[PDB]
């Protein structure tokens, strides 16, 4: 875990998440997918403490899938993000809190709008045009402040995202082994295989 | 961060009938990482042999220091230093650094050229002399060496038999210690001949 | 320790128990805590045995050198030398000393020097761990210009109680009498003082 | 807590509460299941004494337990919701721990196990 | 987690040919303050057992009550309470040992060292130790606190092993105990001159001696000792 | 410890050392670090010895209960997840475990899962676990190809443990080899480093750092 | 702060033969620099031809032995007086130890007896329950002294056949009960010389199909 | 260590055990703890072994130079004064605990010195880990007006108490008798009550047991 | 500072040293040469505490250059390594020790032999066929144990070195930005520009 990025453009939300799983002085894996599909039009990436990350992600996934079956209906990204925030807000005052930071990228089918939410382990939610967790933000936020425009296409967003990854690969101390990029839009969730 | 157990290593010395033996392992590591399998811990100045375990930088430094001192000794005295005298020199030199000591476990071994008497001695890091008839042990597997020597040792062993006893003491002690081993050297010392043997031991 | 010095009509008497401890072990049950720094200037030692010995030895050296040049020193002078050592080295000392001497002009005098290195001239002084238990008793029973026998009984009864309650005090009760007559050593054993 | 043993044996060896629960099923609207060569079909009766119904929002007779399994029923409608809910929760729990959706046999075995538990638990019918 | 407040010092004991002897001074110390002087630290249970306790006195008093209650409980529905089904030293010890270890395991110990001395129904000598950690051991001589360091060496000169027990009489054994109590008074800063001594003999039974005093002490040589090195007066 | 397991053309190789330490004290040279869960499942052990030993034999009991209840051998994924979910419940309590659940099933094929005591669970083709994992990686990675033969794969696994046994002070004793196929696991012997090192040195010409 | 653990010293030693097994242990019990007892046994017959010793902190050692002895008793009650095999005992002991994983028994446990084929068996446990069957194991204060000697003399480690150029190892063979007791006695006299917590007496429990025999030997008392 | 000092009729006797420890391990089974400061002033040392040896040799050296300078036999109080001022200067960091005894023109003397620099006077003294065991014996059997043979017996008995009851002390008893008008007699190994029993087996290996890789003659000559 | 490697082959010594200079969460430089030429046939690489490394390297360089001018003669690699060791051995008991680990690769012209010395900040010297400092050794030593042969050529040594760098780039957590490789032989010191 380390690098998770998110960019909301005109018609989609793009999430980029690093592939490295490092422990001690060994990179144990270089193809790790740090994300879970919560619903057909909602994707959550995650980063933080080992074990907690996946355990939390899958726990949320199960709950949203349970809701979908019960109501035969897909929760809005806003509704999902509020549910996730509350779980983390409960967690922070537990005996052992979930040390997990997340981005929630979703496409609201009722509004026909992409939505990106950034939530940290404390339960601090914000809706953003672009987001990041960990040290990534210290490079990417200023970069995006400059190059981002709200009316960009998915292709323009991917080029903007390449610019972030290049900067991180240049200036970040650790080798994060590239990123897995996924797009969330009106047609659901798909993975970019060549990045 | 315990200076005496960063690099690892062991030294053992024994007496026999008109002879002495001193042996050491060859490992030098940095905690878990084995680095060198050629690091000998036994040195000699004339006919007096000195083994040194502990922090490897201090092993090297003290060797260079005692070579320095025994060379000047020989120039002024016009004779080679004896084991009993050298033992006192080691003790004085170590205690000189009483409140900033060398992290070592030295072991002197040799035969007095005048009397012909076999002599061994051990020290702690600040210079306390530990004289012994039978054997001296030192290093990270000193407990193991104490157990091996105390059971295996018997007095008045012949040079060829003494070799077997000291070797088995070192080998089996080393194999119960993670920081010792990786090869071994044994010195058999008679009045006017010295044989040096490298032992075959497990390399893990 | 339990120690005290008491001025009286003919001069001054020093008193002390004989217990030296390491934790709860009694390292010495026959200690002599009354020590000579000059012919008729003595001191009672409490606190660190090493520190008080080292101090007393230095003071004895100073007063011996003083005597060689300027003749017999006053008790005040002796107390000043003790103070100087205790005050200037207060960070590295654990010494509670009572200085007592006999001049012919000034008669009996008692000076006490606590941990800080301050000097206090008193009619009588008590010190040491066991002194705490006899402040009440000594204050009620002390009188100025007592006789030798009354002062001996005062010190004996006092240290008897200090010893009885303080675990860090015990053994024999040593005393040193300083008068114009000379120097007299007294000793009192448990069988006598315990049943007072 | 209410502890009464409601489901108990009678002299002839019958548990009347379980058998009277079958009568409630016999009262319920007809439900049918037919499985073909490559499909299963669940048919359900809906009584026509209820006009002015809103079929958009009225609870459907066939319920999805997961995306691949369905459950229909006959008998007390309120009781069925409890079984369906438990089944849906177990379906998600199975996916979470086994990393694989439930088999139809497993899901059935669970639902059947719940029903059985209520036939020899105190304070429940 | 505790800290002891009012404390009792050494308990010493030994076996002899027909039974056991146990002793302990009558002091309840409060740190360096020798606070209480009428404290009985030897507690008889029946006519065949004496439990000697050192350490925290509040916990000692708690243990007293347990032993007192044990005698009561044993008498319930027990026609042979004063005969075959009377409390043995081994029963009393094992009970205490269980309690001590249970309390240490709950991180709330009884801050004591305990020696159970007695004679079994078959005439065998019983002498066993237990402490705040639940550690137990038996020996011909047993002692707590400073007694372990100073009494045991002296008592072991009399009974050095099992075979020395039949050779040791009650006169010799009591003499060694009384001598040991004197040595402890010389050298232990939290000891008193007054003490109690108990003898449990397989023939003469339980003999409990109160208000004993250390005597025949050597102090005369103190007068010759002057200064700390040089000093001649 | 040093343990590894890697996936290849002919199934899975699993190799482990046999040393057990208590500080610098070599406590044992003959510890079994592979647990045989069933004829198709293996588990490797690294870290706290009883933590690994206890919970992996417990895992075997849970796997047995699965096939009794479900009339079907448990998947490698499900077996690994039982263990990872168990240790996750104990997270923060101080369990020390680095394990690999290796096996074959019909639906999965040959599969390896890394599971550790802070709750990390990872599917992968190659893993090395333990104090000497880096030494094993160095040899394994530099010689690994998917198209290795069963004979070469077995040797590479053996040679990688030997490499770690030599350099890592807290690895050694002997090498235990396993080969996992569609037909189940196959044991390929206990190989003492005492003889194996010199045999490999002579035949291969490697280990030139050592005095021959 | 209250420390619930203590060190009672001593050392133990288990060796397995072909049709027998021995479990030895010194009888000295200590705390710090004091001797508590010169004869306090810590090697016990637990029934079913199983001998056991739990060396280290004696309070935990006794507690464990007591619980295992009790476990043997209840095994009979619950399984029609079936004999508890040494392998089953070993697994049971693991669960006893691991039950207190987060407040451990501070002991090195060793058990000895015969396996179900009648062959000598020794099992050894770490404080928290990891166990292993071995031909040989020393435990306790002087374990680091005795164990390498056992490697050399019981398992013939580092010993090669004379004249074979260090190519052929000294072949493994079972030792007689006479030879094993010689090694036990020499191990303990050597340990007594060089370790301060070891001495006073040696008590050996020998296990054969005929039962459990005892032997006692004096050790140096300094 | 156990060390003692006992005064008698016409002099003073000191004694010591001969165990040197290294944690729980006996490093030296027969080390000499009795030190010669001058011909008739001897010293028994407990504590840090290097410190007791170094401090005793330094003061012994300075005492010799002082003796030669003053043309007088050295006094015990001089050794006492020089030792205590040295030890005091180092604030206890030099861990030397000494019993200083001897005869000189002033008479016979017995003192003890502690690491921090405090000195004590007595007719009987004991220092070291076994001092409590020794002092127990001294307090039980000491009396005024001891003879030479009685003082040796009492001193060695006090050391024995340490040998048997203190784990820090063991092996043999060294004694030194300093009588007035006579040469001091150093009695090395005055008692040897801890002789190692015959081993059960000879561990003499068959020649060729150890596997060798290389041989070479070492050059010790010029 | 992080990765410094050394390989002695038949006729040369090859030193590889990482180019990254990292501080905090920023890679400040990716072309840093972590080495100094002490004499025409002696090269020293270094790694450790910031500031100390260069300060120590240049201090040694000055001393060896001073010697060369004074005697009009080049010190042997063995002599230089002994001088360096002693300086570090002095340093470790100073008020503030040099926290610098070094490799000394030299070609002895009198012996016609390449020599590689590994010395840590404590003053622990060893002569080796191949050496490494820091976490690098944990991967490279075992790799070299397997693939190294004493009679290899310079070209074979460079291929062996590539194998090390590839392994480090695969399994090391941090991005060390490749290595600068230098060869020390009978003809002196030269840099490999394409690695
Ligand atoms: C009563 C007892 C208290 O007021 C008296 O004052 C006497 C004074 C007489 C003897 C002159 N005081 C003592 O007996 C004195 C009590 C004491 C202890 C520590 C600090 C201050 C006062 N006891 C000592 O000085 C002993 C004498 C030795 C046993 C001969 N010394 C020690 O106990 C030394 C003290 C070292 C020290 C500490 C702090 C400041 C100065 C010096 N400590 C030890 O020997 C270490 N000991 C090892 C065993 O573990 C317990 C500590
Ligand atoms: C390599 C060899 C090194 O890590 C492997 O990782 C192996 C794994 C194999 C055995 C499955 N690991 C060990 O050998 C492991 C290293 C270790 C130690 C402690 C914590 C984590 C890892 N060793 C152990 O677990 C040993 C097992 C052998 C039988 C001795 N056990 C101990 O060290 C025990 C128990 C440690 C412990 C763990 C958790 C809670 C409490 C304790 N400790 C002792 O035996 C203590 N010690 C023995 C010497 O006498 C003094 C007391
Ligand atoms: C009885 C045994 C105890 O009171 C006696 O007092 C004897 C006195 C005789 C021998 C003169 N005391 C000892 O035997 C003494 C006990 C001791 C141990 C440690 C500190 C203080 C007292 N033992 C020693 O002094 C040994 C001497 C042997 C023969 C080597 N020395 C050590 O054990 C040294 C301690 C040196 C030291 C340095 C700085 C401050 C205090 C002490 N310790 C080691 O050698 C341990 N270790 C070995 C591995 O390398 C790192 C050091
Ligand atoms: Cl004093
Ligand atoms: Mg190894
Ligand atoms: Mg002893």
């Amino acid at each position: 875990m380390d690098i998770i990025l998110g960019i909301r453009v005109q018609d989609s939300v793009i999430l980029a998440s690093s592939k490295a799983v490092t422990r001690g002085i060994s990179v144990l894996k270089d193809s790790d997918d740090k994300t879970r599909q919560l619903s057909p039009h909602t994707l959550m990436s995650f980063a933080g403490e080992a074990g907690d990350t996946v355990q939390f992600a899958e726990y949320i996934q199960a709950n949203i899938q349970l809701y979908s079956i019960r109501e035969d209906y897909e929760l809005s990204p806003q509704a999902v993000s509020s549910f996730v925030r509350q779980e983390l807000a409960k967690s922070i005052r537990s005996r052992r809190p979930y040390q997990v930071n997340v981005l929630i990228g979703g496409y609201d089918k009722k509004k026909n709008k992409p939505e990106l939410y950034q939530i940290d382990y404390l339960g601090t939610k914000v809706e953003l045009p672009y987001g990041a967790h960990g040290y990534s933000g210290f490079y990417t936020f200023s970069l995006l402040d400059h190059h981002y425009r709200p009316d960009m296409t998915t292709e323009e967003g991917l080029d903007l995202l390449k610019l972030c990854v290049q900067e991180l690969e240049k200036r970040m101390p650790m080798d994060f082994k590239g990123v897995i990029v996924k797009i969330v839009d009106k047609d659901g969730i798909r993975q970019v295989d060549d990045f | 961060s315990d200076p005496s157990s960063i690099n690892g290593g062991i030294v053992v010395a024994m007496t026999g009938k008109d002879c002495v033996a001193i042996a050491c392992d060859l490992r030098l590591g940095s905690q878990s990482l084995g680095v060198s399998n050629k690091f000998e811990k036994i040195f000699h100045y004339g006919h007096v042999f000195l083994g040194i375990t502990g922090l490897a930088t201090d092993v090297t430094t003290l060797n260079e220091m005692f070579r320095y001192k025994t060379n000047l000794y020989k120039l002024k005295e016009e004779r080679a230093i004896e084991p009993e005298t050298f033992t006192q020199l080691v003790s004085s030199s170590l205690y000189e650094r009483r409140f900033g000591p060398y992290f070592v476990g030295p072991v002197v071994a040799g035969i007095n050229s005048k009397s012909g008497k076999p002599f061994i001695a051990g020290f702690d890091l600040i210079g306390c002399i530990d004289e012994a008839k039978d054997f001296i042990v030192s290093g990270t597997a000193s407990d193991q060496l104490f157990g091996m020597c105390e059971s295996l040792y018997e007095p008045n062993l012949e040079p060829e038999d003494l070799f077997e006893t000291i070797s088995q003491a070192l080998l089996n002690a080393a194999d119960r210690d993670a920081l010792s081993g990786w090869g071994a050297v044994v010195y058999i010392i008679k009045k006017d001949e010295v044989v040096k043997r490298y032992l075959k031991m497990r390399q893990d | 320790t339990s120690i005290m010095a008491v001025t009286f009509k003919d001069g001054v008497i020093l008193g002390a128990d004989s217990r030296t401890t390491t934790g709860a072990y009694i390292a010495n049950r026959v200690t002599d805590k009354l020590t000579r720094v000059h012919d008729k200037i003595w001191c009672c030692r409490s606190g660190s045995a090493a520190d008080t010995q080292a101090i007393a030895d230095i003071v004895q050296y100073h007063l011996e050198l003083y005597t060689s040049q300027y003749g017999t020193p006053s008790t005040e002078t002796a107390a000043s030398v003790f103070k100087e050592l205790c005050y200037e080295n207060k960070d590295n000392l654990t010494a509670g000393i009572i200085v007592a001497g006999y001049d012919d002009k000034n008669k009996g005098e008692v000076y006490t020097i606590p941990l800080g290195g301050s000097v206090h001239k008193l009619p009588y002084a008590i010190a040491g761990s066991g002194s705490t238990f006899i402040y009440g008793y000594c204050d009620k029973n002390f009188r100025e210009n007592m006789s030798k026998e009354e002062t001996v009984d005062f010190i004996k009864h006092s240290l008897s109680q200090a010893i009885k309650w303080d675990g860090s005090s015990g053994g024999v009760i040593r005393m040193v009498v300083l008068t114009a007559a000379g120097v007299e050593r007294l000793i009192f054993y448990p069988d006598e003082y315990e049943q007072l | 807590g209410y502890d009464r043993a409601l489901s108990i044996f009678s002299p002839d060896g019958h548990i009347f509460q379980v058998e009277y629960a079958l009568e409630a099923v016999k009262r319920g609207t007809c439900a049918v299941g037919v499985k073909g060569k490559n499909c299963v079909v669940l048919g359900c009766e809906r009584r026509s004494t209820l006009k002015l119904q809103d079929t958009r929002i009225t609870p459907s007779k066939v319920s999805k337990i997961d995306s691949h399994v369905v459950l229909s029923f006959s008998g007390l409608n309120a009781d069925s919701r409890i079984l369906i809910e438990k089944a849906r929760v177990e379906a998600q729990s199975h996916r979470l721990t086994l990393e694989d959706p439930v088999t139809v046999e497993y899901l059935t075995r669970y639902v059947a196990g719940v029903q059985q538990r209520y036939t020899q638990s105190g304070g429940v019918r | 987690t505790q800290q002891p407040i009012v404390t009792g010092t050494s308990v010493i004991s030994m076996k002899y040919d027909n039974g056991v002897i146990i002793a302990a001074d009558n002091l309840g110390s409060y740190g360096s303050l020798l606070r209480f002087n009428g404290v009985e630290r030897l507690i008889p249970v029946g006519d065949n057992t004496v439990v000697g306790i050192s350490g925290d006195i509040s916990d000692m008093q708690h243990i007293e009550r347990l032993l007192k209650d044990l005698v009561t409980e044993n008498a319930y529905d027990n026609p042979l309470a004063d005969a075959e089904e009377a409390l043995e030293p081994s029963y009393i010890f094992e009970y205490l040992a269980t309690v001590m270890y249970q309390r240490r395991s709950k991180m709330n110990p009884l801050w004591n060292a305990i020696i159970v001395a007695g004679v079994q129904s078959n005439g065998d000598q019983f002498l066993r130790y237990v402490n705040l950690l639940g550690v137990t051991y038996s020996s011909p001589t047993l002692a707590t606190g400073f007694g372990a360091h100073m009494a045991n060496p002296l008592l072991r000169k009399v009974v050095d092993r099992e075979s020395d027990i039949p050779k040791t009489t009650v006169q010799v054994a009591e003499e060694a105990i009384v001598n040991a109590m004197r040595v402890l008074y010389y050298r232990d800063a939290r000891s008193s001159r007054n003490f109690s001594l108990a003898i449990i003999d397989k023939n003469t039974g339980l003999t409990f001696k109160k208000n004993l005093q250390v005597e025949n002490m050597k102090w005369d040589f103190a007068k010759d000792i002057k200064g700390y090195g040089t000093q001649k007066i | 410890t040093t343990t590894l397991a890697f996936r290849f053309q002919g199934g899975i190789i699993v190799a482990v050392d046999s040393r057990a330490t208590a500080g610098n004290w070599v406590a044992s040279q003959t510890v079994k670090k592979v647990i045989e869960i069933n004829p198709f499942l293996l588990g490797t052990m690294a870290g706290g010895a009883v933590d690994c030993q206890f919970w992996e034999t417990w895992l075997g009991s849970q796997c047995r209960l699965h096939e009794l209840r479900e009339k079907e051998r448990i998947s490698v994924a499900a077996a690994s997840k039982i263990l990872s979910n168990l240790v996750y419940q104990y997270k923060g309590a101080g369990l020390s475990m680095g394990t690999m659940i290796c096996g074959y099933t019909r639906k999965e094929g040959p599969t390896i899962y890394y599971v550790d005591s802070d709750g990390t669970r990872l599917k992968g083709d190659i893993f090395c676990v333990g104090s000497g994992q880096t030494f094993a990686y160095g040899v394994l990675d530099s010689n690994y190809k998917w198209d290795l033969s069963v004979e070469d794969a077995l040797y590479l696994g053996k040679r990688s443990i030997l490499a770690a046994a030599h350099r890592d002070a807290y690895s050694g004793g002997s090498v235990n080899l396993y080969h996992v196929t569609e037909d189940g696991w196959i044991y390929h012997g206990n190989h003492d480093v005492g003889e194996l090192f010199w045999k490999v040195k002579e035949e291969e010409g490697s280990f030139n750092n050592v005095i021959g | 702060q209250f420390n619930p653990y203590g060190d009672n010293g001593g050392t133990i030693l288990g060796i397995a033969g072909e049709d027998f097994a021995v479990l030895a242990g010194d009888t000295r019990n200590i705390t710090d620099y004091s001797i508590n007892s010169r004869y306090e046994p810590k090697v016990f017959d637990c029934g079913d031809n199983i001998v056991m010793s739990a060396n280290g902190f004696a309070a935990d050692g006794d507690a464990l032995v007591k619980r295992f002895k009790n476990s043997v008793k209840w095994y009979h009650f619950d399984h029609n007086d079936k004999k508890l095999s040494i392998n089953s005992a070993a697994r049971n002991i693991q669960h006893l130890l691991y039950g207190k994983r987060f407040f451990p028994y501070y002991v090195h446990t060793i058990i000895a007896g015969l396996d179900e084929d009648g062959k000598g068996a020794v099992y050894s446990f770490d404080p928290v329950g990891s166990y292993e069957r071995e031909q040989c194991r020393a435990g306790g204060a002087a374990a680091s002294l005795i164990m390498p000697f056992l490697d050399n003399q019981v398992n013939f480690k580092n010993q090669y056949e004379p004249g074979t150029n260090g190519k052929v190892k000294k072949p493994l063979k079972y030792l007689s009960v006479e030879e094993v007791i010689k090694l036990v006695r020499d191990s303990f006299t050597s340990a007594t010389e060089r370790h301060i917590q070891v001495g006073d007496g040696l008590e050996i429990l020998i296990v054969t199909k005929d039962g459990v025999r005892k032997e006692f030997y004096e050790l140096k008392r300094d | 260590t156990t060390i003692v000092g006992v005064k008698f009729n016409n002099g003073v006797v000191i004694a010591a055990d001969t165990r040197s420890t290294q944690g729980p391990i006996v490093a030296d089974k027969n080390c000499a703890k009795l030190h010669r400061i001058s011909p008739k002033i001897w010293c028994a040392g407990a504590g840090t072994a290097a410190d007791t040896e170094a401090v005793t040799q330094l003061i012994g050296s300075n005492i010799e130079l002082h003796s030669l300078y003053t043309s007088r036999e050295p006094r015990v109080v001089s050794a006492l004064q020089m030792l205590k001022q040295h030890l005091f200067k180092y604030q206890g960091h030099i861990g030397a605990y000494l019993i200083v005894a001897g005869v000189d023109p002033t008479g016979s003397h017995l003192f003890s010195i502690h690491a921090h620099g405090s000195t004590d006077v007595g007719y009987y003294l004991s220092l070291g880990s076994g001092s409590l065991a020794a002092m127990a014996v001294l307090e039980s059997h000491w009396k005024q007006d001891l003879t030479k043979e009685e003082a040796i017996k009492l001193a060695s008995d006090a050391i024995q108490a340490g040998i048997w009851n203190d784990l820090g002390s063991g092996s043999n008893v060294d004694v030194c008798v300093m009588e007035i008008g006579k040469d001091a007699e150093y009695l090395r190994n005055y008692l040897t009550p801890n002789v190692r029993e015959e081993k059960q087996k000879s561990y003499k290996f068959p020649r060729g047991t150890t596997a060798v890789l290389k041989e070479s003659i070492v050059n010790i000559c010029d």
